RNA sequence: AAAUAAGAAAUUA
């Protein structure tokens, strides 16, 4: 549901800067990357270009790729976490199961008898409930554990 | 100001005959509103053209009313008397936004596109980086690097 | 069926510490990094009857020049 | 049309003087005659229907007072908030316009904490009870409800009570900012020079007042000075020193002066001190900067062979965590540190990250509202990334949204700031109450921006009926007559 | 183009200049709002723009739209007499001068 | 009247109270005074 | 209520205090309100099986009454 | 109904008068006046 | 200008700024040589020679 | 077109021939014709007071 | 000083024992709290009295203003357990298929939400579009909030259907289905023009054209 | 919807896509934040209990109301019976979550097992 | 070159 353009203007009559229009490979378009496909000046078609730059299938191309960039960029800047590799033994009760492989079944629920449906896919845990198992030779405890907040204390949100 | 480059003016009648697609879509006025709202300022020449425009918009697929011939074409005058205003009020305000667009500019160190005043900073066409080494309109040769209308802290 | 070092691995996806723990990260050292700044601000005090700006660089950072 | 019957009821705030000429006004906001008894039956006297919200010191504002508008004075606007507002509150307050605040039940809250901790050795027992030990709240919400607005106020009650106080309007001026030094002193820590230096600057004007009286008990006598100067004896005299300087020196200069003032705020244990920074979330995860790569730290030949990549490729390098930033490091050491229960963090998240579906395009650059907006695309849970206690916030209810729209359309007429003579062409209050809270969703920041876009409304019918009614009637009555 | 970037720098910019207490700028530019925004007359019966007369050039040509532009770059915002600015004009809407904008706001108290 | 009436005939339709039905009617009104004879330069 | 509109001279629309009484009535408005407290609770052990609250209205009045009682002795 | 609702008269009665008129009215009627009615009537006194 | 612009990504201090909030001069005004006073010396370079404006 | 005049405006087919005839214009406001319609009513009786 | 909490007026009074028996008969919603009971009792007060002003301001507004079969009523077509009805909405003839759920809200917080996305969101908080989409719960003379619904895209998928003609298939499938609904509705509806579908599209591209669509090559005289 | 009502993920095993459950229901049950629905308002409750209590007249839920002025019809059965949770309607979904679904939903055409007992 | 999901309105044989 994004607002911004996936598509590369058609080739037309030149245009011009003028109010509601801008030129094609202007640099205000696709950040700036049209620095690429540009062919600056007054062209003089006969002797000089160069032909991808004008090719509306070639152009298109680039252009997608450059979208596919962004997506996989904004992607990876919203993980916070890295996948581990952890024994079965001693991982949560909730992947104590059989967990099919990406696109393989139908989009999987976690724990549906225990209220919770969500993805199990996209379920992240907290570096410090893991800590046991995944440092066990720091004996001392490296992360000191979450501090959670009491939902029965009276506090400023209940009124008093 | 991303768009820097020389450009071509358009006749501000020709700019408002372009109706709901430019000069009076929504996206577009509601900025111009925005700026007028937050230098204090009451927004009436945008109001009235919005008036406009929207009935204009309302009725755009309607034929006009049947008229009967006359020789005094009393008519004819009235409504262009009519639409002549209508152009005017909307003159005002195409005047208004490339007016206060500008100062605004001014205010906010910004630097306009190739060949375009400032009123208190670049009286003559500010211009820097042309595709044309002289300043177009002056024939006079311009400096490298690009001019600077604003002292240099930010 | 041959034991548990063919039990294929499961892959958690395990946090990044959290702000709470990043809190902490802001403490490391408390005690040696008090009583050093003691000495950079004389460090300090003293590099600044010469020159008008003190960098860093002369103060705790080591740039090597050749 | 009692236009020109019409007197000005007398001048006492800022806010009354926010009145237009009738003329403007007139029909948008209505006038009525009301006869009461002096000297005659009546003398007609010619009042407005409306008049702006009443403007309110923070000690005046009661229980009773939840839900409505209330207005601040604009040199009490200028008194308290010299650092800025929070991120978006001012687009409601341009330069003609009253400064209105919605006193919501949170505000309310906040407003009795607050009131509490101006004697805190007191009321020890009930603030700690109130947090549940923690050291203040955080508040988190959606984008775009009150909470910018929330810190504002609080920071308004805090100064209007005298208590000394940190404000950090925007925390995006510091975790992503303009650039960043090392710390001259602390080894291994870095800054944002730019909001530091901007930050002593009006934190000393903000807090004068207590900032003179404090009485340094760390901080070197030696400081380095220009002939003619002063070594300060004051806080103030301290954050002065920081910020006045010809650059590059303000520079070094800044980094010694925010080690010492938290140092110097540390060491306090009886006066009771107010943080408010928005967008504390910021705080808690990486700095959008980068560690420089370790070969601009070694000196270098030729790029030809030093066995060096800086000049061919970018490659990012670990973030720097904001717990690293030497500011954030002070705050942090005393939220950690326990034996500190002077001081009281009411803190603030943001959400104004750019919007991302799974695809994104590029933004056009004419139409972006997000173009000032954050790129973070990363959950925050204030529970977990936070030591403070959570608070939440939602959109408006009803009653809310009511006040609020109220204030922003009629008292946007009367400052000459609305329709005005053209008030017929826009639909009656309810209409507009009923249609832009179906657009809005009663988010606070949606009821600002669709208030705005009603310019443009294509399908509203209302006006346009009424007005065809009035007319039949009209030629009716005509008819009888005739 | 008025991009909502320059509108966020405008917010701050205007938030900066209320917080040190400037009023000049806001002066100037109220000044200009009531010098340009005044409503415009209604022309009298007889006066519309100038069309450009057919069977002088053929439909497609130039010479069309070098009428349309001469036109209008005669006649400037300066020449514009069918908008009464002035020191003269009545000015019914708006605020005539500093004195009486709310930041006076002192020396309108009794 | 007829129930049927008041069920189908009691709506804005070009038949009972129709909004104009027509291009290029009068949208704004405002009472303003006349600007001179010919304020237009004729020019270039 | 009564005792509330007794020690604050004011019905619901420098004082903290109704002004002018004696020390005496001072007093005497503090019997009268542990008098009420007393009667309250009486009352309401009494009935406790089916249960009764003190209704908002006048546990604040109590309140607001003890309230003014303070400020007048603070100023005295 | 006359004690929540706001009235709109071209001359708006006061509280009090429309509160006596009422009383009156009901007076008159030889009712016998069920302990609600009193009720609310006092409450109309309590806060005027 | 291909070197500095990558040597000020990896300076990291920064950080996401140098594509986003900093512009750059466009590429055949960035290709005058050090010292260059008026802009018409793009086009007093010599033609001579082949090099794509890569040639002072 | 080619070399030849365009022709008038009403020599080509209907620009909105294609949209339906209660779209232009479109009658919307609809909710309000009932409670004008028992105003006016109302009024009626009110005018009559005055004579009677 | 000080202010009173406990209620003010009369009328403070009397809403306030009103909440105080709704919160004996544990209904949804009701706050527990006698602090919260009062905010609330306070505010609708205030909301009743805000709307008395705008209700006045009407009234002194209205004076300075300036100047055969009939429709096909049917019965409802619901389903019987979810209560749910079905419309669609088109517009270029293919572009632009949707499909609208749409069921009563008994607690009164209707919402709307196109392709899982709720309908602020999807339309890019344009007010010209979403408006469209209000209007049948308009010209139908109901309350918005009472209807839940879920609009479906079953044409050409786009990232960005925030456009006036998207938006008008949009308000077409909403009125249908609210339409099949609440039977009598119909009437207001197609008067109004909203169930009726203007068949328009962009020309076929055709390699002819220059453009692809509209435009002929140049011509010159032999 | 009644294929959804009877959906069991067990028994869709060996089926193609016909072993999918209704996309839009599944997925915003799947939906975390769906989960939570909403109080009726405060000034909901109030409003309504205002009609109901003090001025005698309940307010009818817009199917309750007759809309024929020549009619009178027997209410529908769903009329104030059917109630509000986010987790069942209107279908609200995350997007991640909604892409998994239709690319799985693609790719598992040709997994059915034909031949069963 | 164009009155065709776009938005243009008054000088027939
Ligand atoms: N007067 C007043 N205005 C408010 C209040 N809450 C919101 N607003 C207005 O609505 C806007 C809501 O924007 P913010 O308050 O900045 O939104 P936010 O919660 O900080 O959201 P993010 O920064 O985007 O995470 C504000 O700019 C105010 O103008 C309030 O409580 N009182
Ligand atoms: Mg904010």
């Amino acid at each position: 549901v994004s607002t911004g353009e996936f598509d590369h203007p058609p080739f037309q009559f030149r245009q011009r800067h003028t109010f509601n229009t801008t030129p094609l490979h202007d640099a205000n378009r696709f950040g700036g990357r049209t620095a690429y496909l540009r062919e600056i000046g007054p062209v003089n078609i006969k002797k000089q270009g160069r032909r991808f730059k004008k090719d509306p299938r070639t152009v298109q191309f680039n252009v997608d790729v450059w979208c596919a960039q962004q997506t996989l960029r904004k992607r990876w800047k919203q993980r916070d976490w890295e996948v581990i590799e952890i024994p079965f033994r001693l991982v949560p009760r909730e992947q104590q199961r059989v967990i099919p492989e990406l696109y393989t079944d139908i989009p999987q629920m976690t724990d549906p008898a225990r209220n919770d449906f969500s993805n199990i896919r996209n379920k992240v845990y907290d570096r410090e409930e893991l800590q046991g198992v995944l440092f066990p030779a720091a004996g001392a405890m490296l992360y000191p554990p979450l501090q959670r907040v009491d939902k029965q204390a009276m506090t400023l949100d209940k009124y008093l | 100001n991303t768009f820097l480059t020389s450009s071509v003016a358009t006749p501000p009648i020709s700019v408002i005959r372009t109706g709901p697609k430019w000069w009076a879509d929504p996206e577009r006025m509601v900025r111009q509103k925005l700026m007028y709202f937050t230098l204090g300022v009451d927004q009436l020449p945008l109001r009235r053209t919005a008036v406009i425009q929207r009935d204009l918009q309302r009725f755009h697929m309607c034929k006009p009313p049947p008229r009967v011939g006359d020789s005094t074409g009393y008519k004819r005058s009235r409504a262009a008397q009519l639409n002549t205003w209508y152009r005017r009020i909307q003159y005002q305000e195409y005047h208004m936004q490339h007016l206060f667009t500008r100062h605004v500019w001014g205010l906010l160190r910004v630097y306009p596109g190739n060949t375009t005043k400032i009123q208190g900073k670049a009286d003559d066409g500010y211009v820097g980086y042309d595709s044309v080494p002289f300043h177009r309109y002056n024939r006079a040769p311009l400096p490298f690097p690009a001019r600077e209308l604003y002292e240099r802290r930010k | 069926q041959l034991g548990e070092e063919y039990w294929p691995s499961v892959e958690l996806k395990v946090r990044k510490p959290s702000g709470q723990s990043k809190a902490h990260y802001s403490l490391i050292d408390n005690e040696r990094i008090e009583k050093r700044s003691r000495e950079l601000y004389e460090k300090y005090r003293d590099a600044k009857k010469r020159s008008l700006f003190v960098t860093p660089m002369e103060t705790w950072l080591e740039v090597k020049g050749m | 049309s009692l236009a020109a019957m019409y007197m000005r009821p007398p001048v006492t705030c800022y806010t009354d003087a926010c009145e237009a000429p009738v003329a403007m006004w007139d029909g948008a906001i209505p006038l009525k005659e009301t006869r009461k008894l002096k000297n005659g039956v009546p003398v007609r006297t010619v009042s407005r229907t409306y008049s702006h919200p009443p403007q309110l010191t923070p000690t005046q504002l009661s229980f009773n007072d939840i839900n409505s508008m209330y207005c601040v004075g604009n040199d009490e606007l200028i008194q308290f908030f010299p650092e800025g507002l929070g991120g978006r509150v001012f687009q409601t307050m341009p330069p003609g316009h009253p400064r209105g605040f919605l006193y919501r039940k949170e505000t309310h809250l906040l407003n009795l904490f607050v009131d509490k901790v101006q004697h805190w050795h007191t009321k020890r027992s009930v603030l700690s009870s109130l947090t549940n030990g923690r050291t203040g709240f955080i508040v988190d919400g959606p984008t775009g409800c009150g909470k910018s607005a929330l810190m504002c106020q609080v920071v308004h009650f805090a100064r209007s009570r005298n208590i000394v106080t940190l404000y950090v309007p925007d925390a995006k001026v510091w975790t992503h900012g303009e650039w960043c030094w090392p710390s001259t002193i602390l080894p291994g820590f870095f800054d944002a020079p730019d909001a530091a230096r901007s930050f002593l600057k009006y934190f000393a004007v903000a807090n004068r007042a207590t900032l003179t009286s404090w009485k340094l008990r760390c901080t070197p006598k030696d400081l380095p000075t220009e002939q003619g100067e002063r070594q300060p004896q004051n806080l103030y005299e301290l954050c002065e020193w920081g910020h006045r300087a010809v650059a590059p020196a303000s520079i070094d200069r800044q980094s010694v002066c925010v080690k010492f003032l938290m140092d110097e705020l540390s060491e306090e244990k009886k006066l009771p001190v107010v943080i408010v920074v928005d967008g504390w979330n910021l705080f808690s995860h990486e700095t959008h900067f980068r560690y420089p790569h370790p070969d601009f730290l070694r000196g270098l030949a030729s790029f030809n062979e030093s066995s060096t990549d800086i000049d061919l490729y970018p490659q990012e390098l670990p973030r720097i965590p904001a717990s690293r930033l030497s500011f954030v490091r002070g705050l942090n050491k005393m939220i950690l540190s326990g034996d500190d229960p002077n001081k009281f963090f009411i803190t603030c998240t943001t959400r104004d990250f750019k919007p991302f579906d799974g695809i994104s395009g590029f933004p056009n650059v004419e139409t972006d509202r997000f173009a000032n907006s954050l790129d973070e695309y990363a959950p925050y849970d204030p529970e977990k990334d936070s030591h403070f206690h959570p608070i939440q916030i939602g959109n408006f209810d009803e009653y809310e949204y009511r006040s609020f729209l109220r204030f922003l359309i009629n008292s946007g007429e009367l400052a000459g700031l609305g329709w005005g003579p053209l008030w017929h062409a826009s639909s009656d209050f309810e209409r507009k109450l009923y249609k832009i809270g179906f657009l809005s969703g009663r988010n606070p920041q949606g009821v600002v921006d669709h208030y705005h876009q009603e310019l443009v409304w294509r399908y509203d019918y209302q006006r346009t009926r009424q007005k065809q009614y009035l007319l039949k009637r009209r030629m009716e009555g005509m008819s009888r007559g005739a | 183009r008025l991009t909502y970037d320059h509108l966020d720098q405008l917010q701050q910019w205007t938030m900066r200049a209320t917080l040190d207490g400037r009023t000049e700028e806001f002066n100037r530019i109220r000044d200009l709002h009531r010098e340009w925004s005044q409503h415009p007359l209604m022309p009298v019966l007889g006066d519309v723009e100038p069309k450009f007369p057919l069977n002088l050039f053929k439909q497609n040509h130039r010479a069309k739209k070098r009428f349309l532009v001469r036109w209008h770059k005669a006649n400037t915002p300066a020449n514009w007499l069918w908008m009464p600015r002035g020191p003269t004009v009545v000015t019914p809407l708006h605020r005539t001068n500093p004195t009486q904008y709310p930041e006076n706001w002192k020396q309108m108290v009794q | 009247t007829t129930a049927e009436h008041k069920q189908q005939d009691q709506f804005y339709s070009p038949e009972n109270q129709p909004i104009s039905l027509h291009r290029n009617n009068i949208s704004y009104m405002e009472d303003v005074g006349r600007s001179v004879k010919n304020p237009t330069v004729p020019g270039l | 209520v009564y005792l509330r509109t007794v020690a604050t001279g004011r019905r619901y629309e420098g004082t903290l205090f109704a002004e002018g009484y004696d020390f005496d009535v001072w007093v005497r408005l503090f019997s009268l309100v542990q008098e009420v407290r007393h009667d309250m609770e009486k009352f309401m052990a009494d009935h406790t099986l089916q249960c009764v609250e003190p209704e908002f209205e006048c546990w604040e009045a109590l309140l607001v009454t003890l309230r003014c009682a303070l400020d007048f002795c603070v100023v005295q | 109904r006359m004690v929540d609702a706001d009235f709109d008269d071209q001359r708006p009665v006061s509280e009090r008068r429309l509160f006596l008129s009422l009383l009156t009215m009901i007076s008159y009627s030889g009712v016998l006046y069920t302990s609600d009615l009193m009720a609310q009537l006092m409450e109309m006194v309590k806060y005027s | 200008h291909r070197p500095v612009k990558r040597l000020f990504c990896n300076i990291g201090l920064m950080g996401p700024q140098i594509t986003t909030k900093a512009r750059w001069k466009p590429y055949r005004f960035a290709t005058n040589p050090a010292g260059t006073s008026k802009a018409e010396r793009m086009y007093q370079r010599d033609k001579t020679v082949y090099t794509h404006g890569h040639n002072d | 077109r080619r070399g030849k005049p365009r022709p008038r405006a009403g020599m080509f087919p209907d620009k909105y021939r294609r949209v339906p005839m209660l779209l232009k214009p479109q009658q919307g406001g609809q909710q309000y014709f009932n409670h004008f319609l028992i105003r006016s009513t109302n009024d009626r009786l009110t005018q009559q007071d005055v004579d009677n | 000083m000080q202010k009173l909490l406990s209620p003010r007026t009369a009328r403070h009074a009397r809403l306030f024992r009103l909440a105080g028996k709704l919160a004996d008969s544990g209904s949804p919603g009701v706050p527990k709290s006698d602090g919260e009971r009062l905010v609330w009792v306070n505010s609708h007060v205030r909301r009743d009295k805000d709307i008395s002003l705008s209700q006045e301001e009407e009234r002194i507004r209205e004076l300075m203003m300036p100047l055969q079969i009939g429709v096909r009523i049917d019965e409802a077509e619901v389903d019987p357990e979810t209560g749910i009805a079905v419309g669609r909405g088109c517009a270029d003839g293919e572009k632009y298929h949707f499909t609208a759920l749409l069921r009563e809200n008994r607690d009164h917080n209707g919402i709307i939400t196109v392709m899982g996305k709720p309908l602020s969101l999807v339309l890019d908080n344009k007010a010209w579009l979403m408006e469209m989409v209000l209007m049948p719960f308009d010209e139908a003379n109901l309350d918005y909030r009472d209807f839940d619904a879920h609009i479906v895209s079953e044409g050409h998928a786009m990232p960005s259907i925030a456009n006036e003609i998207a938006a008008f298939a949009l308000r077409m499938a909403v009125a249908n289905a609210l339409v099949k609904l609440i039977p009598l509705t119909r009437i207001p509806l197609k008067k109004s023009g909203l169930l009726s579908v203007d068949r328009r599209r962009e020309r076929g591209q055709f390699p002819g054209y220059l453009d692809g669509k509209k435009v002929k090559r140049r011509f010159a005289k032999r | 919807m009644r294929e959804f009502a009877r959906f069991d993920p067990r028994k869709s095993r060996g089926n193609g896509q016909k072993g999918f459950p209704f996309r839009d229901a599944y997925l915003t049950k799947m939906n975390e934040a769906n989960q939570k629905t909403p109080p009726p308002t405060l000034e909901t409750i109030m409003d309504r209990a205002v009609r109901e209590h003090h001025q005698h007249a309940r307010i009818l839920s817009p199917l309750e109301v007759q809309r024929d002025v020549g009619r009178l019809e027997p209410i529908p059965s769903y009329a104030g019976k059917i109630n509000a949770d986010r987790s069942v309607f209107p279908f609200q979904w995350k997007t991640e979550d909604w892409y998994e679904y239709e690319v799985a939903k693609v790719r598992n055409r040709r997994f059915v097992f034909e031949n069963t007992e």
